[PDB]
Formats: structure tokens, C-alpha cells, sequence
DNA sequence: ATCTTTCCTATTGCTTTAAAGGCAGAGGACTGTATTGATCAGTCCAAACTTCTTTCTGCATGTACATGGAAAACTGGCCAAGGCAAACACGTCCGGAATGATGGTATTTAAGAACAAACATTCCCTGGTATCAGCAAGTACAGTGCCCTGCTGACAGAGCAGGAGACACAA
DNA sequence: TTGTGTCTCCTGCTCTGTCAGCAGGGCACTGTACTTGCTGATACCAGGGAATGTTTGTTCTTAAATACCATCATTCCGGACGTGTTTGCCTTGGCCAGTTTTCCATGTACATGCAGAAAGAAGTTTGGACTGATCAATACAGTCCTCTGCCTTTAAAGCAATAGGAAAGAT
């Protein structure tokens, strides 16, 4: 058997639905995207990861994300992006 | 007399169809057998994905569009809109290249 | 005991888009640190959602733009590099099948000049 | 087999173009060899790295993936290939 | 072998045709194909997904599902009633005035 | 307390002095102002990286080892300070 | 009749002095207040360690002599020997910033 | 006394006096080198652990080492130290 | 009985602490697992590099007859070597300064 | 015919006064000199670049601009209004105390 | 070309503080034994790489005419180099404190470990509409012949005032 | 009867009309190329069925992290004073900018040749999957010695002063 290729088609597919509903995404688009997010997912976990060495912190909480998150992410990206971490963090915790 | 288009439209054309355009602008088999060429020094009888070379020919030619765009701005500091090698050396200096 | 409550996925929980589970699987797996927070998945995942949210919404007015509907490598090149911020985060960042913002300095300009007869030096 | 003149396939009209990518209005006719020289240099030094992971991993078939890393490992970071 | 003097639709009409009953899914179809074609014993990827557009494109092939389960994985396709002799009397090759159903 | 107008501390002798360690000869007047606002973007983009290592830890202390990080962040590592 | 230096020569032997020296060239105190200044607007009543300041200057001070060196060579790339602010725009945009 | 802080500067003194027995080192030279060696150390381990997380392996051994030495050090630098670390790998493994 | 313990650099030979190395790449969070031979390795080519460079700066200060290695050796050295300059290349040396070099075209007639 | 006993001076200032709107372009100047004169009808250039001086010279002629871009190419020619009854009543060949702006 | 003036470089003494050396100790590194599952070793699929062949252009090379952009030369003026004098604000020490980074212990709550359930995510069919390729029209702008509007230096020839001849007034 | 004023006709300087000719500015017409419409082809986005392995749920547990309090260290602030550096001014000279001139090398256009691209096929190498195994790393316990910190010591380099030599500038 040929090894499962795991990739975030779906998800970003159902955020540009979310956002256009109308437009489509080409495979190569597709791509980029899943490659995207996984330069931004590496940066930002190897930033939490530095912050918690030098903190010598055994685990990674929301709160290292923020710090990653608001170091690389400039300006108003990372305003809002903050605020929706907080948002999505708030209503997990409230179930 | 026959139709003459004056120097620099023809130039300011092409940029124009290669700045909207994004097709690559090198030859494929000519760039393979020169990364083969190259490949031979550091080992011999290596094999090579399509994927991987298409890949070093868009790094490639991205990588010579942003020397081409620096030789151009330092061309055009010189009051000169013709780049020569000296803009090229500047410019690689500059970023430390 | 107890009798198991029915399972509810940690992205409806939160009411994010993206896999909370694959993304804290990812984080264990990937040696970042001893342990993983169970919040940390959550933000990161928002996080991915919203930068992914803006992209997409800038490319598909770029696709606009251009009169069309599925998005490609140039309308997310043109999305990146006409925004400021998403420019600087992704400055060094190559794309595939990509081209650059259309640019052409005045001093190339052609020289308009009043008089204007054939050329001669 | 042996492959030995394969620069002079970057041919000048292939350097006008990439320079009209880049807004470049008028050439030199020195561009074109120093162009040469600066690919076979980029070149060499994307293919050096590529090889090494390459021969790390005991393959002898160099993959897409490898290229990535080794463009990233240059802070060349590419996208559309898997990376 | 070059390709057949027949196109995908006259091909997926004899298909359909010589079906028991009147009725295939793309794996039959890929089958009877390869079976009386040894060109399209290759590039598999690009005809099998060229005989699908045919299929979907055209309106005079019209979908049937399977009704007791069956092996269950693909829907049945039958030619449409309405449609006709289209690639009769010699025009395997194209139909004029490909049909549409709006 | 509150600090007004420290920019101008940038004084015209300490530019020349900087552009004489650079191999400068002979310096423009304008330089100076476009020295002092180049600084001051740099200033920031490095202070506003510092004060956030320095929130993360929960410390009112802006340390050396903030500091390194935040230049090593923007790869411009340096030396002499990262103990 | 009192002696004078021609133009240029005292410019020779100030960057002699100074690149064969090694010690800070900007004023310590006026440098730091600079810093306070900039660091209150992020958040107010912050506390600073003095090497944190001296790595700061350091790294501000190697900074701007690389970016003076690359601007006296766009000088020198336009056939001028006095560095203008065009200049240090050409080298920070080519440097990417 | 304070908490114990750990540098290199025992080791580079030894080379030092290895190479220059007569000559001496200043304290920010010594600091300087010891920031040199972590960054070094930092950047092989971090291409170590890459090399290792793109071959799906869990353990690091010499031959990733090797593989981010020639990949980081340029030139003659690389196959000088590759042999240093051949050496030094041999002469431990007889124990 | 317990027998004389060795320490394992001075098993490979080395000045720099192998067990040091082994402990700093185990809690560094690289990998799952550390092998035996990666951390003498490591050693060896960070002794090496080590001993290069305090050899060429150590030739700069004798150059400037000076017996104490100061940062200004090290600046000197590293940037007078085209592969160390080159692996230390976005590096910045503290009170380092920078080497003397002027332009042909500011020199007088 | 010979040359007509008048000046070029007089002719356009006969040609701007006989015209309705007391104004006329070159083109027109042109026309009507050609007109009501057969013997220019020959010789265009050299009594066209005449006038063209003689506009571009003498004070009593003066330009108006088209505002509306009208037919366009060309500017309306006036006489100065100072200018007055010049060459009237037998002076046609050489005025006296030609006219001065200033 | 040789003399004056300036600056850099080097030499010698004092000191100072920065680096070398001695001693205590401790916590992390060496020794020894067992588990293991992460790694190594052997065999097969197939699929994906490499190799070879035929055609058709689209591309690259070769050639020739020529203009305007690169280069050089000269002038000047105004920008900035060079030097003097005064003022102050940087730099140094001396001390107060107060602010806060870090050590020690409790506990708590958060997440790691294990197993069952499962359903969300993946793989293989399926309809249909958005994107790529080729030929043909409208739109857009470049280039340039030609003309209008300015200016400049000089020649050719009618105007009308000045002077001479003819005629009539005055003495 | 004789001399001279006034009217009239010829003469001659004045002044205007005409010419040749170079510079800017602007318009209409031809020509070339870019973009869009139509058509055709196609490929990939989304609904339907089966599968598997990854996530959620539940419990235990233990230690990472938070909180509270204690401690001293190290940075902020003020005060006084030294005097080196900066600011302001003045002179003037030479470097940047403007203008002009030269000329040659890049651009543009066209003609010819040729190999890159793509279809098609064949040959072939090994990347990865699977099973058996085996061994090198981790886990845990004991102990012992290597590196860090404090205190003492001495000498390499910095500070101060003087003197020798190099070199710039000038007639």
C-alpha cells in the first residue's frame, strides 16, 4: 500500500467559503497554501519553543503563542490575530 | 519607407509583457543538463525528480529577477539607464553576495 | 463509568475551522518543547485560520481584479506583496509560478517632450 | 554522458528577458558572462547543499524536497513544492 | 498504435450499447475500452479522466443509481432517450449540434 | 521624568565620526537628518522585539539577553553579550 | 604665513584614526536618553540594564558603519565623492529595508 | 554563592595554551568565543534535529553531525573538521 | 570494585566536554533520542574551530605585538580569513571595529 | 497679374476686418488672400512664410486661442484695437509710423 | 626642489586592574545492569527515473543601419572642508534607594499515560463549470509628415520731407 | 526794372515690406501591437460509498507551574565639578551640476538555421513497504571528581610625557 498523505485542503477550502463563498481555489493554489501554513506553523512553534528555553518552561501554553505571534507577525497582523486567539481560546474554555 | 519603432518602446513592451506575464523565461532541457553538469563535481551517476529541477529553475530565475531589479536601481542612481557590470558587483556587494 | 458524553471535536468547541487535534499531534511529534498545552493547539489553530482568512480574502479580490473566480499563484503573490504587513512577513518568501507587481521606475519613462519630430541625433 | 558546455544555454535573449522581468531597459554586452558566472555560482551552491541531503538520507535520487530544504537552509524559502 | 477513428462519445455510445442492460460505470467502461483498444492501454490517468469528462459534459449520457446497494461504489450512466442518432451515418469523429438539454 | 526631544542627541560631530569609520570622505548636509530618522526606525523595530521578550518573562527589566535575541531574531547576531 | 591643510587630507586621517581605532563614536548618555525616549511609548516605568544599553549602541553602531560603507560606495558608483541622501536610500532599499 | 553558571572557557583556554602556549586571551575576548561556540553548537544541532525530522528518525548519530558540518562550514573549513570528527569518533569507539 | 572512571572526551581525545555536548543536545528538545557518537563528534569539530581561530588571532595580536587576545584580534582574524568571514558573515563582534580599507578613487593625485 | 498693390500688412488687416467674427486663422487668412488675389495663387510658400513673420512680427496683429478646442489646430489672428484706419485711403504699400505696443 | 609646519609613530616610566593561580565543594558526569523499540538487514513492486527516436516549429543566432545614451571636457558657484573661539553638557565620582529579579517551599491543577469508541479524514467513482489554447475582431498608443507659432538678421523699394526751378509780389 | 518769397517738381534719407531660414509646439494619419470574444477542449471542485487510524472521553497520577514570601543587587536619580566637545562663525576652494560636444554600441528589424518541446515507447534502478532481528539508547542507582566561585597575586597594557621621523604644503 501507498503511505496517507495528510494535508489542510479541506480546512482552508472551508475558510475561503467561509470568507467567499463564490470563489474557488485552484490545486496548485492549494498547495501554496498548505506549504504557507506550514512555514508559519514551523516559525511560530520554534518561536514558542525558544521562549520557553529561555524561560526554561517544560510546555507551550497559549501564552508563548501569543508572544510568538506578536514578535513575528507586524502590525496590525498580529492586533488581530491576537484578539482572535483570544476569542477562540475564550469560547473553548467557556465548554 | 518601412515602420521603425524608435529605441525603448520595444524595451518598455517587453517589460510590460514580462512583468504581467509568469511563465518561465529559461529553456528547460538546457538548465537540466547544466544542473546535471554541475551535479557531476560533488558526486557522479545521480538521478533527479522533474519536481526538483522545475523547483531550481523558479529559485533560479526569481533569484536573477531580484539581481536584475537591484542592477537596474543602481544603474538608474548613476543617472545611466543602460546596467553594466559594475552595477551587478555593487549590488551583489551591497547584499553581501 | 459515567457512560461516555458524545464526542465533540475540539474545533467545534473552540468554533474554529482548522484541526485542533492534527495541530497539537503536530506540536508533540515535533519536539518543540516537553509538553504541549491544551489552549496552545486552540490559538495557534485561530491564528492559522485568521492569517489563512486575510490571504485568501485579498487573493480572491485580486482574482476579482482580474475577472476571475479560482485562485491562483498570481493573484496570492499580488495579495502578499501589495500589502504592506503580509509583504514584510513574507518578503523573503518565494512563490512558484509566481511574477512580480507590475513597476517601471519615471526615469525609464519615455521622454515626452513638446517638440517631437523623427529621431535624429 | 559526460556533459561539458552546458553554461552557454543560458542564451543572451534568455538573460534580456529575465532583465525586462526585472525593468531593465537598455544591457551591456558584459551582463550576459557576468550573468553566466553568477547562475553557475547560485547554482553550484543550491546544488551542493541538495546533494547533501541527498546522500544523507543514502538515496541516490535527488527529490523536490530536498531542493526546498536546501533553498530554505539559504533563506530561500519556496513555496508550491510540498515544503 | 495511434488513436482509434473514434472519439470518446462514439466510443462510450458502443460502450453503453453492447451493455446487458444498457448501462455501465467508469470502471466497465474503462474495462470494454481497454479490452477492444490496446492504444488506450496507456496513459490511463489522461483518457480514463478524458472518458469522464465525456461523460459529465455531455448531457446525452444521463446518471442512474443503484437502487439495491449493489457493489455500491459508482453510479450507473445510460444514454439519454432524446438523443437520438447522433453519431450515426458516419460522424464518429465529431456530432454536429452536440446536444443540450436547457 | 518623561523624555521629549532626545534625537537631536544624535549630534552632527558623532555622524561624521561614524561616516569617517565607514571610509566617508566628504558628507552632504541633509545626511545628518536622514542619519537620525534611520536610526530611530531601527531603535524602534529593536526596543518594540526587546520590550515583548521582556513582557513574556514577566520581568520590568530590559536584559542583555533580551536584547541579543531580538537582533539574532532579525539576523543580526552579536557577540560579546549572550552570557 | 599660517599653515592650512588642503581639502580632504584631514578627511584622510580622521577615517585612518578611525577605522584603526575600536572605541564608541556616539555620545554614551545622550544615546541612552534616545532609548529611554523610544522604549516608554511600548510600556511606561521600564528598567534597562546597562549592557543591555552598550549591546544596544554596538549593535546600532556596527549598523549604521555598514550602511555609511555602502553608501560611500554608491557615491563612489555615481562618480561622486560626497555622500548624499539618495544615497543611503539606494543602499537601504537595495539592502531590503 | 550564586547559582553556578557554565561557560567554555576552561576548554578554549586549553586550545589556546594548546596552539599559543605563550599567549593569553581577555575576558570579552573570552565571552566572544564562548557566544561562538553556543551559536555553532545551536546551528549544528538545529540542522541536525531538521536532517533527522526529514528522515523520520528519532535519534541523532555522528552522521547526522557529519552531514550538518559539511553543510554549515564552507569550503576547506568543512573537510578539515569532518577528519577532526572521523578521529575523534574512531579513538573513542576502541574504547 | 568500581574501577578508575575516564572522562569520555579524554577517551576521544578531546579538550571539550563530551558529556556536556550529550547533556546539552538531550535537553535541547533536537530529537527524541541522542546518539553516542554525535556528541564527541560535535566536540571534535567544535575544538577544531575553536583552535583555528585562536590560532589566526593569536598571529594578528602578535602582529600588533600585543600577548593578550583582545576582540579587535578576533574581528581581525575572523575577516582577514575568507571562510571564517564567510561562516561569520552576519556576525557582529563587539568593540570589533572594522578593517582598514580605503577607497582607490578618495586617495589624492 | 502682378503682385497686387498692397502690402501683406494691409492684406491681413483687410482679411481680419471683412471677417464676421473680425478674426481669422491662418488657413483662412490663407484662403482668402488666394481668393480675392489670382496671382498668389502661385508662389504659396514664399508670401505663406511672409505672413507667418508678419503675424509673428508686427504689433498690430495679435493671437486669440480656441477655448473650446473648436475646429482647432490654428489660433485666431485680431487687430490690435489702438491700431486703427492705418493703411486706409491710399497708403496700401507703405504705412507711416507703423504701430509700436509699447 | 628644498624649507617650514604639522601630525603620526614610537620609546620609557608608573600604575592598575585584569588575568593567572590556589583551594573548596557539588551536582552532574562516569560505571554497571536491564528493557526495549528504534534501528539495521534482506526481499520484492512498481513507478518513476533515465534513455532513445521523429517532427515542428519557436527560438536563437547572424547581419546591418543608426541614433541617443555613455563618456569626456570646461565653467562656475555654492556647497561644504578647514580653522578659531566660547559655552555647555557630556562624562566621572559619590551616595541613596527602590525597584525588582531571583531563591525556597507548598500546592494545585494541568497535562502525560493507557485503553475503548468512534467518526473524521482519507481513498476510489462521479456531474459540470471554471480555466487553457487557437483564430479573429476592436481598441489602444507610437511614430512621424506636416503645419502653426516665434524669432532674427538682412535686403528692396515706396513715402513724404527737403532742396532747386519757375513764377509772381514788392520796391 | 531787379531781387526775392512762395508754389511746384525732382531728389534722397526713412522707414516699412519682403525674404531666407532656424526653433518650439502641436495635430492627423498610418501602422503595429495588445486585449477581448467566440469556440473548443479539459481538469478539477463537489456529492456518494467504503475504510482505518486518529481524536475524544474517562481515569489515574505526579510534577510543572503558580503563588507567597524573603533577600540583595543593580539600576535610577540627584548633586557637584572638569574640561572636551559641540556650535557658531568666517574664509575660500574645489566638487557637483549644468552645458556642450563626440562617437560608438546597444537597439531594432529582418533572414537563416537549428534544437527544445512534446508524443511515444523501451529499459531499468531503486524508494519504499514488509518481516525478522538485534543492538544501541534510555532508565535507574551508586559514587566521585570537574568545573564554578572566592580570594590572592603579578604582570600586560593603558596613561602620561617626551622625542624622532614622515609627510603636506608652499614658492
Amino acid at each position: 500500500k501507498r503511505s496517507r498523505k495528510e494535508s489542510y485542503s479541506i480546512y482552508v477550502y472551508k475558510v475561503l467559503k467561509q470568507v467567499h463563498p463564490d470563489t474557488g481555489i485552484s490545486s496548485k493554489a492549494m498547495g501554496i497554501m498548505n506549504s504557507f501554513v506550514n512555514d508559519i506553523f514551523e516559525r511560530i512553534a520554534g518561536e514558542a519553543s525558544r521562549l520557553a528555553h529561555y524561560n526554561k518552561r517544560s510546555t507551550i501554553t497559549s501564552r508563548e503563542i501569543q508572544t510568538a505571534v506578536r514578535l513575528l507577525l507586524p502590525g496590525e497582523l498580529a492586533k488581530h490575530a491576537v484578539s482572535e486567539g483570544t476569542k477562540a481560546v475564550t469560547k473553548y474554555t467557556s465548554a | 519607407k518601412p515602420h521603425r519603432y524608435r529605441p525603448g518602446t520595444v524595451a518598455l513592451r517587453e517589460i510590460r509583457r514580462y512583468q504581467k506575464s509568469t511563465e518561465l523565461l529559461i529553456r528547460k532541457l538546457p538548465f537540466q543538463r547544466l544542473v546535471r553538469e554541475i551535479a557531476q563535481d560533488f558526486k557522479t551517476d545521480l538521478r533527479f525528480q522533474s519536481s526538483a529541477v522545475m523547483a531550481l529553475q523558479e529559485a533560479c530565475e526569481a533569484y536573477l529577477v531580484g539581481l536584475f531589479e537591484d542592477t537596474n536601481l543602481c544603474a538608474i542612481h548613476a543617472k545611466r539607464v543602460t546596467i553594466m557590470p559594475k552595477d551587478i558587483q555593487l549590488a551583489r556587494r551591497i547584499r553581501g553576495e | 463509568g459515567k457512560a461516555r458524553a458524545k464526542a465533540k471535536t475540539r474545533s467545534s468547541r473552540a468554533g474554529l475551522q482548522f484541526p485542533v487535534g492534527r495541530v497539537h499531534r503536530l506540536l508533540r511529534k515535533g519536539n518543540y518543547s516537553e509538553r504541549v498545552g491544551a489552549g496552545a493547539p486552540v490559538y495557534l489553530a485561530a491564528v492559522l485560520e485568521y492569517l489563512t482568512a486575510e490571504i485568501l480574502e485579498l487573493a480572491g479580490n485580486a482574482a476579482r481584479d482580474n475577472k476571475k473566480t479560482r485562485i491562483i499563484p498570481r493573484h496570492l503573490q499580488l495579495a502578499i506583496r501589495n500589502d504592506e504587513e503580509l509583504n514584510k512577513l513574507l518578503g523573503r518568501v518565494t512563490i512558484a509560478q509566481g511574477g512580480v507587481l507590475p513597476n517601471i521606475q519615471a526615469v525609464l519613462l519615455p521622454k515626452k517632450t513638446e517638440s517631437h519630430h523623427k529621431a535624429k541625433g | 554522458k559526460v556533459l561539458r558546455d552546458n553554461i552557454q544555454g543560458i542564451t543572451k535573449p534568455a538573460i534580456r528577458r529575465l532583465a525586462r522581468r526585472g525593468g531593465v531597459k537598455r544591457i551591456s554586452g558584459l551582463i550576459y558572462e557576468e550573468t553566466r558566472g553568477v547562475l553557475k555560482v547560485f547554482l553550484e551552491n543550491v546544488i551542493r547543499d541538495a546533494v547533501t541531503y541527498t546522500e544523507h538520507a543514502k538515496r541516490k535520487t535527488v527529490t523536490a524536497m530536498d531542493v526546498v530544504y536546501a533553498l530554505k537552509r539559504q533563506g530561500r524559502t519556496l513555496y508550491g513544492f510540498g515544503g | 498504435h495511434a488513436k482509434p477513428p473514434y472519439s470518446y462519445i462514439s466510443l462510450i455510445t458502443m460502450a453503453i450499447q453492447q451493455a446487458p442492460s444498457k448501462m455501465l460505470t467508469l470502471s466497465e467502461i474503462y474495462q470494454w475500452i481497454m479490452d477492444l483498444f490496446p492504444y488506450y492501454r496507456q496513459n490511463q490517468q489522461r483518457w480514463q479522466n478524458s472518458i469522464r469528462h465525456s461523460l459529465s459534459f455531455n448531457d446525452c449520457f444521463v446518471k442512474v443509481a443503484r437502487s439495491p446497494d449493489k457493489p455500491g461504489k459508482g453510479s450507473y450512466w445510460t444514454l439519454h432517450p432524446d438523443s437520438g442518432n447522433m453519431f450515426e451515418n458516419g460522424c464518429y469523429l465529431r456530432r454536429q449540434k452536440r446536444f443540450k438539454c436547457e
